[PDB]
DNA sequence: CTGAATATTGTCGGAACCAAGTCTCCATATGGAATTAATAA
DNA sequence: TTATTAATTCCATATGGAGACTTGGTTCCGACAATATTCAG
């Protein structure tokens, strides 16, 4: 770790003389400039606001926020009172709720490194109350100066007076009026104020614009299967709402073999009759099935040093392999080289959620290192002259592959639900004909594709503007 | 019979994964080492920066 | 008759946390893969 | 007779677990200020 080294002295510094290690890592001797917090912000004081009793408002928790300061308001009225969200309403009617200024730059005091300040800028409309959670800091410098040059830099300042404290990471406004911003880069910041904030809107802007038409990695892969089968989608979402499922003895053997009577296999029985009324093209998948592995999963450390291991973690929506390990172990079974991927190969997930179960995956990247997949997954070589893994992946993450996944796969312990080979071999899948295929993939593949190239520019603007605040602070 | 004393303390990693490879896993030392002229851990730094009396 | 009582309210501080979300590593039969004594022949 | 499956024991796979781990931020007790009252000689 480190042999840092200090002097009694020292921990007389704040009004609390506290030694914890953090701390006395942050303190050091200095010779620079100081500040204090009475030169820049300025800490407001807590209060109840007059809400209106006939409006829907807004309100924002710490989750509501992200590590990019972009506040996700929900929106409730007072006039639903649910016991869904009646906690929000229960702890607005305590006093846990304030509304911000217009101008302070609100920063969250339970965990202070996830980058939860966010700033309420001057001109804009659509109030939205904050939770006394957050830190209404106000400045006299321009509110975007402050803000930049706390996001990215003083960071690891901002991080060093938490309270420990036996359980959550918090940040407390006492402290947080002792830290010891340097002059150079308030300085230097705003001497390029005039500029630094016009291109910093430019980045911004155009962050927006790439966010405006973001989809998510599901729905492109629920809207082309929807697309193309001609199935509306407002109605296997409200058949799988209603619960009263009734069927017979007698149905309960047919395609069984087993025996199983649960409820959610008759809602998956009940729910393919409404997914292959129009489609006439479903084959039973055990004929296209050449074979089934599990995997191995030994006793994995994570970042250790070994042969690396695949998580649940690395299957997406999209039929590809994240590929991207953690875990490694260092374990040997006489037969590891028949569990060490190789590209080509189709992995469904054996074991998640009820919703996350059954996500398959092709192993589309080409990797000279050895991979081993847990018994979490299944390998699936299926004859590449009907299927074409890549459609299966995208049919299984798609909700032909949730709806089905959802009601069959069994266990006791329904969060880690789990599929058998069985499942698989009684799988009755819509295989229209080749040349249906190769056209739902490919469109979904350029859908993605597109998604996946406005995905980097996002993280690319948004690292361009703290490389702009590093070097403008820096100069 | 027992160590050297050229080395004493074991700071050149030599042989010791083969004090539990095989064989000698079985006659292993799972004892805490001491050290007193070099750290690069930190109970033999406390060992050396305290000065307790 | 001045008093700073006590006696509550209502609100900062703080939690050997722990509610949400979601990934696992390991026992244990099995079943098949080896026999066997069978089995006709 | 030379087979014989139908009986066996022996390991690699497969299924399942009164689950277990992990990132992150929420309820809520409990001091405690500010009441919150004074009576009381």
């Amino acid at each position: 770790g480190l042999i840092q080294r200090r002097n009694f002295s020292t921990f007389a510094s704040e009004p609390s003389v506290r030694f914890d290690f953090n701390y006395m890592k942050s303190v050091t001797p200095t010779t620079e400039e100081y500040y204090t917090y009475k030169s820049l912000f300025e800490v407001v004081p807590s209060t109840v606001p007059t809400l209106d009793e006939s409006e829907p408002f807004k309100y924002a928790e710490i989750g509501h926020v992200s590590k990019n300061g972009e506040v996700f308001p929900v929106t409730l009225s007072f006039e639903d009172r649910d016991e869904l969200n009646e906690d929000l309403f229960k702890k607005i009617e305590k006093g846990d709720i304030f509304l911000p200024e217009r101008g302070n730059i609100l920063i969250s005091a339970i965990r202070p490194y996830l980058n939860k300040i966010v700033l309420i800028k001057e001109d804009d409309k659509t109030d939205i109350y904050f939770t006394k959670a957050f830190i209404q800091i106000k400045p006299l410098i321009n509110s975007r100066i402050l803000y930049y040059a706390l996001r990215t830099i003083f960071s690891e300042k901002i991080n060093a007076v938490s309270r420990q404290g036996k359980g959550y990471p918090t940040l407390k406004e006492d402290d947080l009026k002792t830290i010891q911003f340097s002059k150079k880069v308030i300085d230097n910041l705003l001497a390029k104020e005039e500029e630094l904030i016009s291109n910093i809107d430019a980045l911004e802007k155009d962050i927006k614009e790439l966010k405006s038409i973001q989809r998510s990695k599901k729905e492109i892969v629920d809207e082309v299967f929807s697309s193309h089968f001609n199935i509306n989608m407002v109605e296997l979402m409200a058949l799988d709402s209603q619960r009263r499922v009734d069927v017979g003895l007698s149905s309960i053997s047919s395609l069984n073999s087993t025996i199983r009577y649960s409820y959610r296999w008759n809602k998956m029985k009940l729910i393919q009759k409404y997914l292959y009324r129009d489609i006439d093209c479903i084959e039973p998948l055990g004929k296209y099935i050449l074979s089934s592995n599990n995997g191995w999963s030994p006793e994995s450390v994570v970042g250790g040093e070994g042969i690396p291991i695949l998580g649940q973690e690395h299957l997406e929506f999209d039929g590809v392999l994240n590929v991207s390990p953690t875990k490694a172990t260092t374990k040997t079974k006489n037969n590891m080289e028949n569990f060490f991927i190789q590209e080509g190969d189709l992995f469904i997930s054996r074991g998640n959620t009820v919703d996350l179960v059954g996500l398959a995956c092709v192993v589309e990247t080409e990797v000279t290192e050895d991979i081993i997949y847990p018994d979490l997954y299944i390998r699936l070589k299926i004859d590449e002259k009907v299927i074409h893994k890549k459609y299966l992946a995208l049919l299984f993450n798609s909700f032909f592959g949730r709806l089905y996944f959802k009601y069959v796969s069994k266990g006791k312990n329904q969060t880690m639900v789990k599929i058998s080979s069985n499942e698989l071999l009684n799988y009755y899948l819509p295989i229209p004909p080749m040349e249906e295929q190769l056209e739902i993939v490919g469109k979904i593949e350029e859908q993605i594709g597109a998604q996946n190239e406005i995905e980097k520019q996002i993280e690319e603007k948004r690292n361009q503007i703290r490389v702009i605040i590093e070097e403008t602070a820096r100069s | 019979n027992k160590l050297k004393e050229e080395y004493s303390e074991r700071d050149d990693e030599e042989l010791i994964n083969h004090f539990k490879h095989g064989v000698l896993y079985q006659y292993r030392s799972e004892d805490i080492l001491l050290r007193n002229k070099t750290v690069h851990k930190i109970l033999d730094e406390i060992r050396q920066g305290v000065i307790w009396d």
